RNA sequence: UUGACAUUGUGAAGAGACAUAGAGGGUGUAGAAUAAGUGGGAGCUUCGGCGCCAGUGAAAUACCACUACCUUUAUAGUUUC
RNA sequence: GUUCUUUGUAAAGUGCCUUCGAAGAGUCGAGUUGUUUGGGAAUGCAGCUCUAAGUGGGUGGUAAAUUCCAUCUAAAGCUAA
RNA sequence: UUGACCUCAAAUCAGGUAGGAGUACCCGCUGAACUUAAGCAUAUCAAUAAGCGGAGGAAAAGAAACCAACCGGGAUUGCCUUAGUAACGGCGAGUGAAGCGGCAAAAGCUCAAAUUUGAAAUCUGGUACCUUCGGUGCCCGAGUUGUAAUUUGGAGAGGG
């Protein structure tokens, strides 16, 4: 059972020597090969926030640019379409809408190679705003596979309670055993080590 | 270390290193039988003891396990046998003798 | 409870220690008589569980037997029948090697009432077994409310008939819808349904 | 068992009064027991592994279990045996090699 | 008569996978500069070395976990010829 | 029917609480060879190699994989009419 | 060097037990031919005669790793039925069950697997005496690589 060691409990809230917030990363080991069809490319919805300083550039209009400045990082418009087309890019991802289909051609020339644009297979265009801002500042994080049998990403912070982290890795461990094919090998849940940035890594 | 059926004795030393009691292999199952008014026994247990020899008993326990209990996990990766006879020792060792250091 | 350890021990035959002793024993018997009695069972576990009490009236007999098949006794492969019934090599037998060794020890030990044996050795040209017979004339056993049936004339040559477990396995007198091939006497059940039973009153 | 009271059905039969007596041991002839537990583990450590048992863990760790159940059905008989048999294999793979 | 498997074992060497801890290396033009390479990152840190916001490029560096390919680079154990 | 000796600090069984309850392996089963059979992807039997397990296991008459239900107690012997 | 152990012998030592017959009938292994197919090779006759091994008064078989799929029954034999049917088969000539049901018949159990362990209490034989299908005292040996008692799953044992 998960509640003795850390993983997302307590333990590593004293082994730290850093004063600034450190984002932990969950390291897995799911037995898979060079195939594409057999694997997970899904995203586990985390209920609690990661408090990540990953600024955004979401350009909206009408009843979509009101609940913008309350849960995220920055507030844009359809005219502020001549700010991120020049010499400044620090953002990690963007977000548009349906009313923003006409004004979606002046933002694709700077986001193709890196991929921070609004697409057909990329989470960005949605009409009802106030709902997806609890999944952007909370960091939903995407899961992908390079070529073999392992997976790493970003979970939460090491300064939150023991029960504010146990409900975040409950539906993140369930997505790494459900979306993953049985077209795999022995146990999809084996080694399970976890480190932040410097400290140690505990397994269960 | 006798008994034709050696399979009747190869499980005793393992059950001993699992409980924590002293064991000692003697070289005579026929002798283990005459001190018990029999022919052969091979098996000799010591359960109830008197307040006479209890002292000379803990000293012996130490010498015994000193040789068997501890080197148990040791010779568990060591193979016995493979000793050649006179004809094969000399001819074959005087072969690896006069091909290197002659 | 040494018997429990010895029993799961005789099931780890694919281990390094078991391959050792069955390779040591098998050979020493190959330099002895083919038909040579044994003063002590090499398997206390198997011996006793079948039926073995240490005393004057229980003899063990070490038996080394050959294998292969049974070539028909025809001069140069010369048969004189129909193509179907005209082979010599894929010629088996209707009895097991266990039952065969008993037949030969009952001819040497004609005075003992054979009981049951077991599997011990086997390499390539020879298979090994060791059977146990009883004393139908010894006083200590002639009595005893366990073996008073040994002195009854109805057991003389149990292997020539098949009153043994290996004989009742090779015969097939067990319970089953598949065992209804000869559930009750080979040619007995045969002659039975293959006979015309008519009464004074034909209905 | 509570049927349907008619000819056929998902419970094809009559609804008569139930009785149910005491339990039987003619159902536990293959039980756990503290006696057989002690005995069977003790002998697995004394003899070691067989030739294919070495190459069994080697074809799991290195390749797969779809591969172990594939060659275990060739070494034995059933897929049902491969189930509990190859299941028991990884019981020692984990509870020993790492933990 | 010929192939295979059992019988049928206990070693050395030459290629030979692989547990496991370290060490290690690869795009041209260019940006001081070693690029298939993602994110955490304004600090790990008395030293201040890199920073960094900046910036040239297709990809931006330490606290570096490692999604890591890969090293016939070697070790501590099993392998087919 | 009569009649000798009390067999005895002799054993078995009934009601209640708790812990246990050990039960047969080169056997089972598989591929295959032949042969038998009402038996039909295989009824049995012997041979060959392989080679089990314990909330197990055999059987449920179309194999097979998948999730269940049922039903017995093998690989020990004896017993009249 | 004396004394045990295991193992293999020895005799006109002591005590025993095996053989062939008979073979109507029952248990096995091996095993045909004719015959049919209007021919004839798988098929059939036949899972037959002979042949060789083996006992009894009967024997063999037997208390399920049984049959079912029932409102489940419940060892073994046997007659009636199933039926000339399910089935098999150059789907040819042909061959070929079983469950259930009725009834005569009707007996149940015991060994290993448990620490008798505050006691190998058990058994062979020699000998003495006797009430002799045998008993009791002694002297040896088997046997601890395990003889009495408890217990066989339907239970059951230890503690109380």
């Amino acid at each position: 059972v998960k509640e003795l060691l850390k993983y997302s409990n307590e333990t590593k809230k004293r082994n730290f020597l850093e004063t600034v917030e450190l984002q932990v990363g969950l390291k897995n080991y799911d037995p898979q090969r060079d195939k594409r069809f057999s694997g997970s490319l899904k995203l586990p919805n985390c209920p609690r926030p990661n408090m990540s300083i990953c600024i955004f550039g979401d350009a909206f209009d009408v009843d979509r640019a009101k609940s913008c400045g309350v849960d995220a990082m920055s507030v844009d418009d359809l005219k502020k379409l001549n700010k991120n087309k020049k010499l400044i890019k620090k953002l990690s991802k963007k977000y548009n809408a349906f009313i923003a289909s006409e004004v979606l051609i002046k933002q694709v020339p700077r986001l193709l190679g890196p991929q921070l644009s609004k697409a057909g297979k990329f989470p960005t265009p949605v009409s009802h705003n106030d709902d997806l801002y609890g999944k952007v500042t909370d960091v939903r994080s995407t899961i992908k596979f390079q070529l073999k049998k392992v997976l790493c990403l970003a979970v939460a912070v090491g300064n939150v309670e023991m029960e504010e982290d146990v409900l975040v890795n409950q539906i993140l461990m369930s997505v790494n055993f459900f979306v993953s094919l049985l077209k795999k090998n022995w146990q999809n849940v084996g080694s399970l080590v976890v480190k932040s940035s410097m400290g140690p890594a505990f397994r269960l | 270390n006798d008994v034709d059926p050696i399979e009747l004795v190869v499980f005793l030393p393992a059950l001993c290193k699992k409980m924590g009691v002293p064991y000692a292999i003697v070289k005579g199952k026929a002798r283990l039988g005459t001190l018990v008014n029999q022919k052969t026994s091979a098996v000799a247990a010591l359960t109830e003891v008197r307040a006479e020899d209890e002292a000379a008993l803990a000293k012996l326990v130490s010498t015994i396990d000193a040789n068997f209990a501890d080197k148990y996990d040791e010779v568990k990766k060591h193979w016995g046998g493979g000793i050649l006879g006179n004809k094969a020792q000399a001819k074959m060792d005087k072969r690896a003798k006069n091909s290197d250091s002659a | 409870g040494a018997y429990k350890y010895l029993e799961e021990l005789q099931r780890k035959k694919q281990s390094d220690v078991l391959r050792f002793l069955q390779r040591v024993r098998v050979w020493e018997y190959r330099q002895k008589n083919v038909i040579h009695r044994a003063a002590r069972p090499t398997r206390p576990d198997k011996a006793r569980r079948l039926g073995y009490k240490a005393k004057q009236g229980f003899v063990i007999y070490r038996v080394r037997v050959r294998r292969g098949n049974r070539k028909r006794p025809v001069p140069k492969g010369a048969t004189y029948g129909k193509p179907t019934n005209q082979g010599v090599n894929e010629l088996k037998y209707q009895r097991s090697l266990r039952a065969t060794a008993e037949e030969r020890v009952g001819r040497r030990a004609a005075n003992l009432r054979v009981l049951n044996s077991y599997w011990v050795n086997q390499d390539s040209t020879y298979k090994y077994f060791e059977v146990i017979l009883v004393d139908p004339q010894h006083k200590a056993i002639r009595r005893d409310a366990r073996y008073n049936w040994i002195c009854d004339p109805v057991h003389k040559h149990r292997e020539a008939r098949g009153l043994t477990a290996t004989g009742k396995k090779s015969r097939g007198i067990n319970k089953g819808h598949k065992f209804n091939n000869t559930k009750a006497g080979r040619r007995k059940t045969w002659k039975r349904q293959n006979t015309l039973s008519l009464w004074r009153y034909r209905k | 068992t509570v049927k349907t009271g008619i000819a056929i059905g998902l419970n094809k039969g009559k609804k008569v009064t139930s009785m149910t007596p005491a339990p039987k041991i003619s159902y536990k002839k293959g039980a756990a027991s503290n006696r057989t537990k002690f005995v069977r583990s003790l002998v697995r450590e004394i003899a070691g592994l067989s030739p294919y048992e070495r190459r069994l863990i080697d074809l799991i760790r290195n390749s797969g279990e779809k591969r172990a159940r594939k060659v275990a059905k060739k070494r034995l008989g059933s897929f049902t045996r491969a189930k509990a048999k190859v299941e028991e294999m990884n019981n020692i793979i984990a509870a020993s090699r790492r933990h």
